[PDB]
This record gives structure tokens, C-alpha cells and sequence, in this order.
């Protein structure tokens, strides 16, 4: 049905870019449609921070739909922190436009080495209102109210390493994205799209561990203790600091990650968090399982999982839509 | 990579 899929342009399969637009002159912007956060920001012409010299900086004075605020804010992600000040304007995402309260970053120095070396200009959240800094009603939630799209929900379909594109459809569930079945899980809370799963792969079972489906995380995630015993086996190598372990790809002891909620079980095979590391001898590949510690035992199910199952997000259904992405 | 809010 009628909607609007925002083509996300993959990068080494560990982050994907979209094409946002702000203001009347429709100032273009390479965004990251992230669900781990619920705030939209763009670097301001006032961003005197180096990692800003190499990108599209928003220019208020060039937009007639630019409303002033100026309240200062911060936003802490895993890759760093950014700071600037509130402003409001007409944001565009494909065939849809809407007046949204967003942020103009002025300070991004904290987001290095990530920012200064990537291609996205800013971030556009997609999480829940109570996770946003400011209690900003979520973009997609908004376009629902204003009777602008079939349903209040978006869709995530990503390619692998390369192969083909990926899309972010806002509104309705495009069925050409998954093969057959589609199951739904409640939510624990309305922050990050989070569920109550029993995460495990080896003999490491954990009850109701918090699992956050995240488009903005490029790696899966378990805490330190839950991983220190990961070397209990897995002759995984630890290349110097950053970004994570690298192992041999024809190994034979790497356990299909098992994620299962009572209603249904989701399984992830090694093939998902491997390779390339080819030119650098094609018999080696990167693990792609980082040790991240949030609050409690929070597991970050990022791309790898979304790389297997085509996902559906809905504020209305108030849950996530899991189902095998269809490599077609 | 990136691990997008805390």
C-alpha cells in the first residue's frame, strides 16, 4: 500500500544512510534513521567543530520555515556526545514533510573518531517519546496523527555487506520484504523498541534479558560478565584496541545465537556476524560481537539480527514485527 | 562500527 520507503545506503554493512531534508530551500542531509535514539539533529553552520568542516551544515537564515528556540541540549550515544541548541523547521522524508522540533549541533568534538570519519551528517531518531531528550513526539508518530500515512509504523529492511539496497518504509507493512510469517513481541517499556527475550547461544541462558532492536547499532550486544566467559572457548583473536575480536571463518564451534520469547524463537547463525577480512587473507573474518554495558543486562540486537530478519516497528501495535528478511 | 542513545 501507499507509503514511502527511504532507501538506506549501506556501508560495510555496519551503518546505513538515508536522505533527509530540512527547511524551505530543502537543505539536504545524509541521516541515520536510528531506533536507539529519538532525536533529530544536524550540524549547524555554527558548528566550529572540526568534524563538521567535512559536511552539510544546516543554515537557518536560508529557510523561511525556521522557528527560533535556542534552548541548549546534549545527546549521549555510544559513539560519543553532541551538543547544540533547539530550533524548529519543516523536515522532509521522501514524499512527506512536517514541522518538527529538532537540534542544531554546535559541538560534536566528543563524537570522534566516529563522526569525523563517517558520511552521515546527522541523526534522526525513531524510538519512543520517553527516550527523547525534550519529550519530542516522534516523527512517524506525528505523521500518523496528521492523517498522512496509513498506519503509525515504519519498516526496516537492510542488505548484507552490499548485494542490494535497503529500505525504511514509513506507514504500512510492505509484504515484499519478508517471506511468509510475521510475529509480534510486546515491549517491556516504551524507550528503545525493547522486548523480554531469553538470550543465549552456548550454555549461557538468561531470563527476560532486555533486547533492544537497534538500527543505529552495527554490532550485537551482551555485557562484560556475559562475555568474559565467551573465551571459555572460541579461539577468538583480539586485534589491538578497537573494534572487536577477529576469528577464523571456517571455525566449527561458533554457536547460532538463540533468541527466544515464549510465543516464538529467533535464531541467528554465525554467517551473519562474519567476514570480510579478505584482501587481508580471505581465510579470516571479524567476529562482530562487542561488550557493551548499559543499565542491567541489556542486549543490543543491531544489524546482524536485522540482517537476518526483516523488521517492523509500530507504536500502534506497540511491539516489534519480526520475520525473516527476504534476500530478494 | 557505531552503537547509536545511552
Amino acid at each position: 500500500s501507499e507509503n514511502d520507503s527511504i532507501e538506506l545506503d549501506d556501508v560495510a554493512n555496519l551503518m546505513f544512510y538515508g536522505e533527509g531534508q530540512i527547511g524551505t530551500n530543502k537543505q539536504p542531509f545524509m541521516f541515520i534513521f536510528d531506533t536507539g535514539s529519538a532525536n533529530l539533529w544536524v550540524p549547524s553552520v555554527n558548528c566550529d567543530s572540526i568534524g563538521c568542516s567535512t559536511k552539510h551544515l544546516y543554515d537557518a537564515s536560508a529557510s523561511k520555515s525556521y522557528e527560533k528556540d535556542g534552548t541548549k541540549v546534549e545527546i549521549s550515544y555510544g559513539s560519543g556526545t553532541v551538543r547544540g541548541y533547539f530550533s524548529k523547521d519543516v523536515i522532509s522524508l521522501g514524499d512527506l514533510s512536517l514541522p518538527y522540533k529538532f537540534i542544531e549541533v554546535t559541538d560534536a568534538d566528543d563524537l570522534e573518531p566516529i563522526y569525523s570519519g563517517s558520511e552521515f551528517d546527522g541523526i534522526l531518531g525513531l524510538g519512543w517519546k520517553d527516550l527523547s531528550i525534550g519529550s519530542i513526539d516522534p516523527v512517524v508518530v506525528e505523521l500518523k496523527k496528521q492523517n498522512k500515512i496509513d498506519n503509525a509504523l515504519f519498516t526496516f529492511y537492510l542488505p548484507v555487506h552490499d548485494k542490494h539496497v535497503g529500505y525504511l518504509t514509513i506507514g504500512g507493512i510492505e509484504s515484499d520484504f519478508y517471506e511468509g510469517p510475521l510475529t509480534y513481541e510486546k515491549l517491556n517499556h516504551d524507550l528503545y523498541w525493547q522486548i523480554d527475550l531469553d538470550i543465549h547461544f552456548g550454555k549461557y541462558v538468561m531470563q527476560k534479558a532486555n533486547a533492544v532492536v537497534d538500527s543505529g547499532t552495527s554490532t550485537i550486544t551482551a555485557p562484560t560478565s556475559f562475555l568474559n566467559k565467551f573465551f571459555r572457548d572460541m579461539n577468538v583473536i583480539k586485534v589491538p584496541f578497537l573494534p572487536l575480536y577477529v576469528t577464523t571463518c571456517d571455525n566449527d564451534d561458533l554457536p547460532t545465537l538463540e533468541f527466544h520469547s515464549r510465543n516464538n524463537k529467533y535464531t541467528l547463525e554465525p554467517e551473519f556476524y562474519m567476514d570480510p577480512l579478505s584482501d587481508i587473507d580471505p581465510a579470516l573474518c571479524m567476529l562482530y560481537i562487542l561488550p557493551v554495558d548499559i543499565d542491567d543486562n541489556t542486549f543490543i540486537l543491531g544489524d546482524p539480527f536485522m540482517r537476518k530478519y526483516f523488521t517492523v516497528f509500530d507504536y500502534e501495535k506497540e511491539s516489534v514485527g519480526f520475520a525473516v528478511a527476504k534476500n530478494l | 562500527x557505531v552503537v547509536x542513545a545511552x
